[PDB]
Protein backbone atom coordinates (compact mmCIF):
# COMPACT_ATOMS: atom_id res chain seq x y z
CA UNK A 1 0.00 0.00 0.00
CA UNK A 2 2.67 2.51 1.03
CA UNK A 3 4.55 1.74 -2.18
CA UNK A 4 1.55 2.45 -4.41
CA UNK A 5 0.62 5.63 -2.50
CA UNK A 6 4.18 6.98 -2.73
CA UNK A 7 4.25 6.08 -6.42
CA UNK A 8 0.99 7.96 -7.00
CA UNK A 9 2.34 10.94 -5.06
CA UNK A 10 5.51 10.96 -7.16
CA UNK A 11 3.44 10.65 -10.35
CA UNK A 12 1.25 13.65 -9.52
CA UNK A 13 4.29 15.65 -8.41
CA UNK A 14 6.27 15.02 -11.60
CA UNK A 15 3.17 15.64 -13.71
CA UNK A 16 2.53 19.00 -12.06
CA UNK A 17 6.21 19.95 -12.32
CA UNK A 18 6.35 19.01 -16.01
CA UNK A 19 3.16 20.95 -16.75
CA UNK A 20 4.53 24.00 -14.91
CA UNK A 21 7.83 23.81 -16.80
CA UNK A 22 6.05 23.41 -20.14
CA UNK A 23 3.74 26.39 -19.59
CA UNK A 24 6.69 28.49 -18.42
CA UNK A 25 8.70 27.57 -21.52
CA UNK A 26 5.70 28.31 -23.74
CA UNK A 27 5.36 31.71 -22.05
CA UNK A 28 9.06 32.37 -22.68
CA UNK A 29 8.81 31.37 -26.34
CA UNK A 30 5.63 33.36 -27.04
CA UNK A 31 6.60 36.44 -24.97
CA UNK A 32 10.34 37.11 -25.35
CA UNK A 33 10.08 38.30 -29.01
CA UNK A 34 7.48 40.86 -27.93
CA UNK A 35 9.37 41.96 -24.80
CA UNK A 36 12.35 42.95 -26.99
CA UNK A 37 10.09 44.98 -29.32
CA UNK A 38 8.08 48.19 -28.81
CA UNK A 39 4.31 48.51 -28.45
CA UNK A 40 3.54 44.88 -27.70
CA UNK A 41 -0.03 44.70 -29.05
CA UNK A 42 -0.46 41.26 -27.50
CA UNK A 43 -3.71 39.30 -27.83
CA UNK A 44 -4.29 38.79 -24.12
CA UNK A 45 -5.36 35.13 -24.44
CA UNK A 46 -1.81 33.79 -24.02
CA UNK A 47 -0.97 35.94 -20.99
CA UNK A 48 -4.33 35.42 -19.26
CA UNK A 49 -3.91 31.68 -19.84
CA UNK A 50 -0.31 31.35 -18.63
CA UNK A 51 0.01 34.04 -15.92
CA UNK A 52 -1.71 31.82 -13.34
CA UNK B 1 26.94 55.41 -30.72
CA UNK B 2 30.01 56.37 -28.70
CA UNK B 3 28.05 57.96 -25.85
CA UNK B 4 25.46 55.21 -25.20
CA UNK B 5 27.03 51.94 -26.38
CA UNK B 6 28.95 50.36 -23.51
CA UNK B 7 31.49 47.62 -24.36
CA UNK B 8 31.65 44.47 -22.26
CA UNK B 9 35.01 44.16 -20.50
CA UNK B 10 36.65 40.88 -19.51
CA UNK B 11 40.29 39.91 -18.85
CA UNK B 12 41.42 43.29 -20.13
CA UNK B 13 39.71 42.99 -23.53
CA UNK B 14 36.42 44.23 -24.94
CA UNK B 15 34.30 41.31 -26.16
CA UNK B 16 31.05 42.97 -27.20
CA UNK B 17 28.87 46.07 -27.15
CA UNK B 18 25.78 46.02 -24.94
CA UNK B 19 23.13 48.51 -26.04
CA UNK B 20 20.24 50.30 -24.33
CA UNK B 21 17.11 50.81 -26.44
CA UNK B 22 13.59 51.82 -25.44
CA UNK B 23 14.60 52.04 -21.79
CA UNK B 24 15.95 48.48 -21.63
CA UNK B 25 19.49 47.11 -21.83
CA UNK B 26 20.37 44.19 -24.14
CA UNK B 27 23.59 42.15 -24.18
CA UNK B 28 24.24 39.15 -26.51
CA UNK B 29 24.29 35.75 -24.80
CA UNK B 30 27.10 34.25 -26.91
CA UNK B 31 29.55 36.82 -25.49
CA UNK B 32 30.67 36.68 -21.85
CA UNK B 33 32.14 39.35 -19.61
CA UNK B 34 31.41 42.22 -17.24
CA UNK B 35 29.84 45.59 -18.00
CA UNK B 36 31.99 48.65 -17.32
CA UNK B 37 29.11 50.73 -15.95
CA UNK B 38 28.42 50.17 -12.26
CA UNK B 39 24.71 50.89 -12.75
CA UNK B 40 24.30 48.18 -15.40
CA UNK B 41 26.11 45.60 -13.25
CA UNK B 42 23.20 45.60 -10.75
CA UNK B 43 20.45 44.73 -13.28
CA UNK B 44 18.80 41.31 -13.48
CA UNK B 45 19.33 39.85 -16.96
CA UNK B 46 16.46 37.72 -18.28
CA UNK B 47 17.92 35.40 -20.90
CA UNK B 48 16.46 34.63 -24.35
CA UNK B 49 18.60 31.83 -25.77
CA UNK B 50 16.70 31.35 -29.05
CA UNK B 51 17.64 34.91 -30.07
CA UNK B 52 21.08 34.79 -28.39
CA UNK B 53 20.43 37.73 -26.07
CA UNK B 54 19.65 38.78 -22.53
CA UNK B 55 17.69 41.87 -21.54
CA UNK B 56 17.11 43.89 -18.39
CA UNK B 57 15.49 47.10 -17.21
CA UNK B 58 17.61 50.26 -17.04
CA UNK B 59 17.33 52.35 -13.84
CA UNK B 60 15.19 55.46 -13.39
CA UNK B 61 17.97 57.95 -14.18
CA UNK B 62 19.11 56.46 -17.49
CA UNK B 63 15.72 55.83 -19.12
CA UNK B 64 15.58 59.26 -20.78
CA UNK B 65 18.95 59.03 -22.60
CA UNK B 66 18.40 55.94 -24.76
CA UNK B 67 18.46 55.18 -28.46
CA UNK B 68 15.17 54.96 -30.33
CA UNK B 69 13.58 51.79 -31.70
CA UNK B 70 12.33 51.45 -35.27
CA UNK B 71 10.09 49.36 -37.51
CA UNK B 72 10.46 50.87 -41.00
CA UNK B 73 13.62 49.78 -42.86
CA UNK B 74 13.80 51.04 -46.46
CA UNK B 75 16.65 49.36 -48.38
CA UNK B 76 19.85 51.34 -48.83
CA UNK B 77 22.82 52.63 -46.88
CA UNK B 78 22.71 52.70 -43.08
CA UNK B 79 25.19 54.10 -40.59
CA UNK B 80 27.65 52.01 -38.58
CA UNK B 81 30.71 52.70 -36.44
CA UNK B 82 32.91 51.02 -39.08
CA UNK B 83 31.20 52.80 -42.00
CA UNK B 84 28.09 52.06 -44.06
CA UNK B 85 26.01 48.88 -44.39
CA UNK B 86 23.88 47.95 -47.40
CA UNK B 87 20.37 46.64 -46.70
CA UNK B 88 18.74 44.91 -49.67
CA UNK B 89 16.40 41.99 -50.34
CA UNK B 90 15.77 41.65 -46.61
CA UNK B 91 19.48 41.16 -45.92
CA UNK B 92 22.33 43.16 -44.35
CA UNK B 93 25.79 43.19 -45.94
CA UNK B 94 29.07 45.07 -45.56
CA UNK B 95 32.33 45.29 -47.53
CA UNK B 96 34.49 42.21 -47.10
CA UNK B 97 37.02 42.33 -44.26
CA UNK B 98 35.35 45.04 -42.15
CA UNK B 99 34.47 44.11 -38.59
CA UNK B 100 35.41 41.00 -36.67
CA UNK B 101 35.51 39.47 -33.22
CA UNK B 102 34.66 41.77 -30.32
CA UNK B 103 32.18 43.82 -32.38
CA UNK B 104 29.08 41.84 -31.38
CA UNK B 105 26.19 43.89 -30.05
CA UNK B 106 27.12 46.94 -32.13
CA UNK B 107 23.83 48.65 -33.16
CA UNK B 108 23.23 49.66 -36.76
CA UNK B 109 22.13 53.31 -36.77
CA UNK B 110 19.65 55.07 -39.04
CA UNK B 111 19.89 58.56 -40.53
CA UNK B 112 17.80 60.07 -37.71
CA UNK B 113 19.90 58.42 -34.99
CA UNK B 114 17.61 55.38 -34.68
CA UNK B 115 18.65 51.75 -34.21
CA UNK B 116 17.72 49.32 -36.99
CA UNK B 117 19.59 46.14 -36.04
CA UNK B 118 22.07 44.71 -33.54
CA UNK B 119 25.18 42.98 -34.89
CA UNK B 120 25.60 39.37 -33.76
CA UNK B 121 27.99 37.95 -36.36
CA UNK B 122 29.25 37.99 -39.92
CA UNK B 123 29.63 35.37 -42.66
CA UNK B 124 32.24 35.90 -45.38
CA UNK B 125 30.84 35.02 -48.83
CA UNK B 126 33.88 36.19 -50.83
CA UNK B 127 32.67 39.46 -52.35
CA UNK B 128 30.95 40.93 -49.27
CA UNK B 129 30.14 39.91 -45.68
CA UNK B 130 26.54 39.09 -44.75
CA UNK B 131 25.60 40.18 -41.24
CA UNK B 132 23.78 37.80 -38.90
CA UNK B 133 21.64 40.23 -36.91
CA UNK B 134 18.31 40.73 -35.14
CA UNK B 135 15.75 43.04 -36.79
CA UNK B 136 12.34 44.41 -35.88
CA UNK B 137 9.05 43.68 -37.65
CA UNK B 138 5.93 45.67 -38.50
CA UNK B 139 3.97 43.80 -35.80
CA UNK B 140 6.65 44.26 -33.13
CA UNK B 141 8.42 40.91 -33.59
CA UNK B 142 12.19 40.61 -33.12
CA UNK B 143 13.18 38.36 -36.02
CA UNK B 144 16.61 36.75 -35.63
CA UNK B 145 17.96 36.81 -39.21
CA UNK B 146 21.07 34.69 -39.80
CA UNK B 147 22.43 33.86 -43.28
CA UNK B 148 23.83 30.39 -43.79
CA UNK B 149 27.38 29.98 -42.55
CA UNK B 150 26.98 32.63 -39.85
CA UNK B 151 29.65 32.56 -37.14
CA UNK B 152 29.06 34.41 -33.82
CA UNK B 153 31.63 37.12 -33.12
CA UNK C 1 33.32 74.85 -0.56
CA UNK C 2 33.75 73.01 -3.86
CA UNK C 3 37.10 71.46 -2.93
CA UNK C 4 36.12 70.29 0.56
CA UNK C 5 32.40 69.44 0.10
CA UNK C 6 31.80 65.92 -1.21
CA UNK C 7 28.68 64.67 -3.04
CA UNK C 8 26.89 61.54 -1.83
CA UNK C 9 25.76 58.77 -4.19
CA UNK C 10 22.30 57.18 -4.09
CA UNK C 11 22.02 54.77 -7.04
CA UNK C 12 24.33 57.10 -8.98
CA UNK C 13 22.58 60.38 -8.09
CA UNK C 14 23.45 63.32 -5.87
CA UNK C 15 21.23 63.44 -2.78
CA UNK C 16 23.21 65.40 -0.19
CA UNK C 17 26.55 66.72 0.99
CA UNK C 18 28.92 65.74 3.81
CA UNK C 19 30.75 68.61 5.51
CA UNK C 20 34.05 68.58 7.43
CA UNK C 21 34.59 71.13 10.22
CA UNK C 22 37.36 71.28 12.80
CA UNK C 23 38.61 67.78 12.02
CA UNK C 24 35.21 66.05 12.24
CA UNK C 25 33.00 64.96 9.34
CA UNK C 26 29.22 65.43 9.62
CA UNK C 27 26.44 64.08 7.41
CA UNK C 28 22.62 64.32 7.72
CA UNK C 29 21.09 61.02 8.78
CA UNK C 30 17.89 61.26 6.72
CA UNK C 31 19.92 61.33 3.49
CA UNK C 32 20.91 57.76 2.58
CA UNK C 33 23.86 57.11 0.30
CA UNK C 34 27.54 56.31 -0.05
CA UNK C 35 30.33 58.87 0.34
CA UNK C 36 32.17 59.32 -2.96
CA UNK C 37 35.56 59.56 -1.25
CA UNK C 38 37.01 56.07 -0.93
CA UNK C 39 38.81 56.90 2.31
CA UNK C 40 35.79 58.45 4.06
CA UNK C 41 33.89 55.22 3.37
CA UNK C 42 36.13 53.59 6.00
CA UNK C 43 35.48 56.30 8.63
CA UNK C 44 33.22 55.13 11.45
CA UNK C 45 30.24 57.43 12.03
CA UNK C 46 28.47 57.77 15.38
CA UNK C 47 24.92 59.03 15.12
CA UNK C 48 22.92 61.74 16.87
CA UNK C 49 19.46 60.58 15.81
CA UNK C 50 17.54 63.31 17.64
CA UNK C 51 19.61 65.90 15.75
CA UNK C 52 19.27 63.95 12.46
CA UNK C 53 23.02 63.68 11.93
CA UNK C 54 26.06 61.42 12.09
CA UNK C 55 29.56 62.64 12.93
CA UNK C 56 32.88 60.85 12.77
CA UNK C 57 36.58 61.38 13.31
CA UNK C 58 38.36 62.20 10.04
CA UNK C 59 41.85 60.95 9.04
CA UNK C 60 45.18 62.63 9.72
CA UNK C 61 45.90 63.97 6.21
CA UNK C 62 42.86 66.25 5.80
CA UNK C 63 41.78 67.50 9.24
CA UNK C 64 43.91 70.66 9.06
CA UNK C 65 42.51 71.88 5.71
CA UNK C 66 38.99 72.08 7.13
CA UNK C 67 36.21 74.66 7.11
CA UNK C 68 37.14 76.72 10.16
CA UNK C 69 34.33 77.10 12.69
CA UNK C 70 32.83 80.23 14.24
CA UNK C 71 30.01 81.25 16.59
CA UNK C 72 29.38 84.99 16.07
CA UNK C 73 26.22 85.45 13.98
CA UNK C 74 25.27 89.08 13.38
CA UNK C 75 22.09 89.42 11.29
CA UNK C 76 22.57 90.06 7.60
CA UNK C 77 23.61 88.32 4.40
CA UNK C 78 25.82 85.22 4.45
CA UNK C 79 27.49 83.20 1.72
CA UNK C 80 25.94 80.08 0.21
CA UNK C 81 26.65 77.77 -2.72
CA UNK C 82 23.46 78.99 -4.43
CA UNK C 83 23.98 82.65 -3.48
CA UNK C 84 23.19 84.63 -0.33
CA UNK C 85 21.10 83.64 2.70
CA UNK C 86 19.44 86.20 4.98
CA UNK C 87 19.84 85.69 8.74
CA UNK C 88 17.24 87.81 10.55
CA UNK C 89 15.21 87.40 13.75
CA UNK C 90 17.32 84.35 14.57
CA UNK C 91 16.11 82.65 11.38
CA UNK C 92 17.85 81.65 8.15
CA UNK C 93 15.82 82.33 5.00
CA UNK C 94 16.27 82.26 1.23
CA UNK C 95 14.26 83.47 -1.77
CA UNK C 96 11.34 81.16 -2.44
CA UNK C 97 12.20 78.84 -5.33
CA UNK C 98 15.92 78.19 -4.89
CA UNK C 99 16.93 75.01 -3.07
CA UNK C 100 15.19 71.70 -2.63
CA UNK C 101 15.75 67.97 -2.36
CA UNK C 102 19.40 66.94 -2.50
CA UNK C 103 20.73 70.14 -0.89
CA UNK C 104 20.73 68.75 2.66
CA UNK C 105 24.07 69.02 4.42
CA UNK C 106 25.08 72.05 2.34
CA UNK C 107 27.37 74.26 4.46
CA UNK C 108 26.64 77.95 4.90
CA UNK C 109 29.93 79.85 4.80
CA UNK C 110 31.03 83.21 6.18
CA UNK C 111 32.67 86.14 4.41
CA UNK C 112 36.00 85.17 6.00
CA UNK C 113 35.60 81.52 4.95
CA UNK C 114 34.11 80.03 8.14
CA UNK C 115 30.93 77.98 8.62
CA UNK C 116 27.85 79.40 10.35
CA UNK C 117 25.29 76.63 9.80
CA UNK C 118 24.55 73.43 7.88
CA UNK C 119 21.31 73.08 5.92
CA UNK C 120 18.93 70.17 6.60
CA UNK C 121 15.60 71.23 5.10
CA UNK C 122 13.35 74.09 4.09
CA UNK C 123 9.74 75.24 4.41
CA UNK C 124 8.11 77.57 1.89
CA UNK C 125 6.10 80.45 3.37
CA UNK C 126 5.10 81.73 -0.09
CA UNK C 127 7.11 84.93 0.25
CA UNK C 128 10.43 83.33 1.28
CA UNK C 129 11.69 79.89 2.33
CA UNK C 130 12.83 79.38 5.92
CA UNK C 131 15.63 76.84 6.22
CA UNK C 132 15.50 74.25 9.01
CA UNK C 133 19.18 74.06 9.95
CA UNK C 134 21.53 73.65 12.92
CA UNK C 135 22.73 76.92 14.48
CA UNK C 136 25.33 77.24 17.22
CA UNK C 137 25.42 79.44 20.32
CA UNK C 138 27.97 81.42 22.31
CA UNK C 139 27.93 78.76 25.06
CA UNK C 140 28.80 76.01 22.56
CA UNK C 141 25.25 74.64 22.23
CA UNK C 142 24.05 73.45 18.81
CA UNK C 143 20.31 74.09 18.48
CA UNK C 144 18.53 72.41 15.57
CA UNK C 145 16.26 75.30 14.57
CA UNK C 146 13.34 74.00 12.49
CA UNK C 147 10.54 76.44 11.55
CA UNK C 148 7.01 75.09 11.62
CA UNK C 149 6.22 72.93 8.60
CA UNK C 150 9.87 72.02 8.02
CA UNK C 151 10.43 69.10 5.64
CA UNK C 152 13.99 67.69 5.33
CA UNK C 153 15.61 68.03 1.92
CA UNK D 1 59.17 53.59 -17.36
CA UNK D 2 55.93 55.55 -17.01
CA UNK D 3 53.97 53.37 -19.44
CA UNK D 4 55.06 49.92 -18.24
CA UNK D 5 55.61 50.47 -14.49
CA UNK D 6 52.48 50.03 -12.37
CA UNK D 7 52.27 51.60 -8.86
CA UNK D 8 51.03 49.46 -5.96
CA UNK D 9 48.12 50.93 -3.99
CA UNK D 10 46.91 50.06 -0.49
CA UNK D 11 44.13 51.94 1.34
CA UNK D 12 44.30 54.70 -1.27
CA UNK D 13 48.06 55.27 -0.78
CA UNK D 14 50.84 54.33 -3.20
CA UNK D 15 53.35 52.14 -1.35
CA UNK D 16 55.20 50.11 -3.98
CA UNK D 17 55.89 49.38 -7.63
CA UNK D 18 55.75 46.18 -9.69
CA UNK D 19 57.76 45.81 -12.90
CA UNK D 20 57.48 43.71 -16.06
CA UNK D 21 60.75 42.32 -17.45
CA UNK D 22 61.29 39.56 -19.98
CA UNK D 23 57.60 38.72 -20.05
CA UNK D 24 57.30 38.28 -16.27
CA UNK D 25 55.93 40.55 -13.53
CA UNK D 26 58.05 40.98 -10.38
CA UNK D 27 56.78 42.51 -7.12
CA UNK D 28 58.56 42.93 -3.74
CA UNK D 29 57.57 41.00 -0.63
CA UNK D 30 58.08 43.69 2.03
CA UNK D 31 55.39 46.00 0.62
CA UNK D 32 51.77 44.81 0.77
CA UNK D 33 49.08 46.00 -1.62
CA UNK D 34 46.76 45.16 -4.50
CA UNK D 35 47.39 45.71 -8.22
CA UNK D 36 44.79 47.77 -10.06
CA UNK D 37 45.31 45.81 -13.28
CA UNK D 38 42.85 42.95 -13.67
CA UNK D 39 45.30 40.63 -15.42
CA UNK D 40 48.20 41.15 -13.02
CA UNK D 41 45.71 40.59 -10.20
CA UNK D 42 44.76 37.31 -11.90
CA UNK D 43 48.40 36.20 -12.30
CA UNK D 44 49.64 33.40 -10.06
CA UNK D 45 52.63 34.83 -8.18
CA UNK D 46 55.42 32.43 -7.23
CA UNK D 47 57.14 33.80 -4.14
CA UNK D 48 60.86 33.69 -3.34
CA UNK D 49 60.77 34.95 0.24
CA UNK D 50 64.54 34.97 0.79
CA UNK D 51 64.85 36.99 -2.43
CA UNK D 52 62.07 39.28 -1.11
CA UNK D 53 60.28 38.91 -4.44
CA UNK D 54 57.37 37.29 -6.24
CA UNK D 55 57.43 36.65 -9.99
CA UNK D 56 54.51 35.67 -12.19
CA UNK D 57 53.93 34.88 -15.86
CA UNK D 58 52.62 37.88 -17.81
CA UNK D 59 49.55 37.19 -20.00
CA UNK D 60 49.91 36.82 -23.75
CA UNK D 61 48.33 40.12 -24.82
CA UNK D 62 51.21 42.23 -23.37
CA UNK D 63 54.18 39.83 -23.48
CA UNK D 64 55.22 41.19 -26.89
CA UNK D 65 55.95 44.68 -25.48
CA UNK D 66 58.01 44.24 -22.31
CA UNK D 67 61.12 45.83 -20.85
CA UNK D 68 64.41 44.27 -21.96
CA UNK D 69 67.13 43.32 -19.49
CA UNK D 70 70.92 43.18 -19.43
CA UNK D 71 73.83 41.78 -17.42
CA UNK D 72 76.73 44.03 -18.44
CA UNK D 73 77.27 46.72 -15.78
CA UNK D 74 79.89 49.33 -16.67
CA UNK D 75 80.38 51.81 -13.79
CA UNK D 76 78.94 55.29 -14.12
CA UNK D 77 75.59 57.06 -14.19
CA UNK D 78 72.35 55.15 -14.80
CA UNK D 79 69.10 57.02 -15.42
CA UNK D 80 66.02 56.66 -13.22
CA UNK D 81 62.90 58.54 -12.17
CA UNK D 82 64.46 61.20 -9.92
CA UNK D 83 67.85 61.46 -11.65
CA UNK D 84 70.88 59.20 -11.99
CA UNK D 85 72.29 56.46 -9.75
CA UNK D 86 76.09 56.33 -9.61
CA UNK D 87 77.48 52.79 -9.90
CA UNK D 88 81.00 52.28 -8.54
CA UNK D 89 82.90 49.71 -6.47
CA UNK D 90 80.13 47.21 -7.14
CA UNK D 91 77.57 49.48 -5.45
CA UNK D 92 74.74 51.88 -6.31
CA UNK D 93 74.56 55.32 -4.67
CA UNK D 94 72.21 58.32 -4.78
CA UNK D 95 72.60 61.79 -3.26
CA UNK D 96 71.24 62.36 0.22
CA UNK D 97 67.55 63.23 0.49
CA UNK D 98 66.46 61.63 -2.80
CA UNK D 99 64.24 58.57 -2.63
CA UNK D 100 62.43 57.03 0.30
CA UNK D 101 59.57 54.75 1.25
CA UNK D 102 57.34 53.76 -1.66
CA UNK D 103 60.05 53.76 -4.35
CA UNK D 104 60.88 50.05 -3.95
CA UNK D 105 60.55 47.97 -7.10
CA UNK D 106 61.50 50.92 -9.30
CA UNK D 107 63.63 49.60 -12.20
CA UNK D 108 67.04 51.06 -12.97
CA UNK D 109 67.22 51.71 -16.72
CA UNK D 110 70.19 51.75 -19.08
CA UNK D 111 71.06 54.40 -21.65
CA UNK D 112 69.59 52.07 -24.31
CA UNK D 113 66.30 51.70 -22.39
CA UNK D 114 67.19 48.40 -20.71
CA UNK D 115 66.68 47.32 -17.10
CA UNK D 116 69.84 46.49 -15.15
CA UNK D 117 68.60 46.19 -11.55
CA UNK D 118 65.53 46.60 -9.34
CA UNK D 119 65.70 48.78 -6.23
CA UNK D 120 64.47 47.27 -2.96
CA UNK D 121 65.63 49.90 -0.49
CA UNK D 122 68.24 52.38 0.64
CA UNK D 123 70.58 53.01 3.55
CA UNK D 124 71.73 56.42 4.77
CA UNK D 125 75.51 56.76 5.18
CA UNK D 126 75.56 60.55 5.63
CA UNK D 127 77.29 61.81 2.49
CA UNK D 128 75.11 59.70 0.17
CA UNK D 129 72.56 56.87 0.30
CA UNK D 130 73.49 53.36 -0.81
CA UNK D 131 70.82 51.38 -2.66
CA UNK D 132 70.06 47.81 -1.61
CA UNK D 133 69.07 46.27 -4.96
CA UNK D 134 68.95 43.03 -6.95
CA UNK D 135 71.80 43.01 -9.46
CA UNK D 136 72.20 40.36 -12.16
CA UNK D 137 75.26 38.46 -13.38
CA UNK D 138 76.68 37.13 -16.63
CA UNK D 139 76.52 33.47 -15.52
CA UNK D 140 72.72 33.40 -15.27
CA UNK D 141 72.60 34.38 -11.59
CA UNK D 142 70.81 37.09 -9.58
CA UNK D 143 72.53 38.54 -6.51
CA UNK D 144 70.91 40.81 -3.94
CA UNK D 145 73.33 43.48 -2.69
CA UNK D 146 72.61 45.17 0.64
CA UNK D 147 74.82 47.46 2.78
CA UNK D 148 75.33 47.51 6.54
CA UNK D 149 72.38 48.98 8.42
CA UNK D 150 69.92 48.28 5.61
CA UNK D 151 66.35 49.57 5.78
CA UNK D 152 63.97 48.22 3.08
CA UNK D 153 61.86 50.97 1.51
Amino acid sequence: TVIVLCGVALAILVGTASSAACIAKARRDCLTPYALAPNATVPTALAVLCCI
Amino acid sequence: ESDKTFPIMLNGQVNGYACVVGGRLMKPLHVEGKIDNEQLAAVKLKKASMYDLEYGDVPQNMKSDTLQYTSDKPPGFYNWHHGAVQYENGRFTVPRGVGGKGDSGRPILDNRGRVVAIVLGGANEGTRTALSVVTWNQKGVTIKDTPEGSEPW
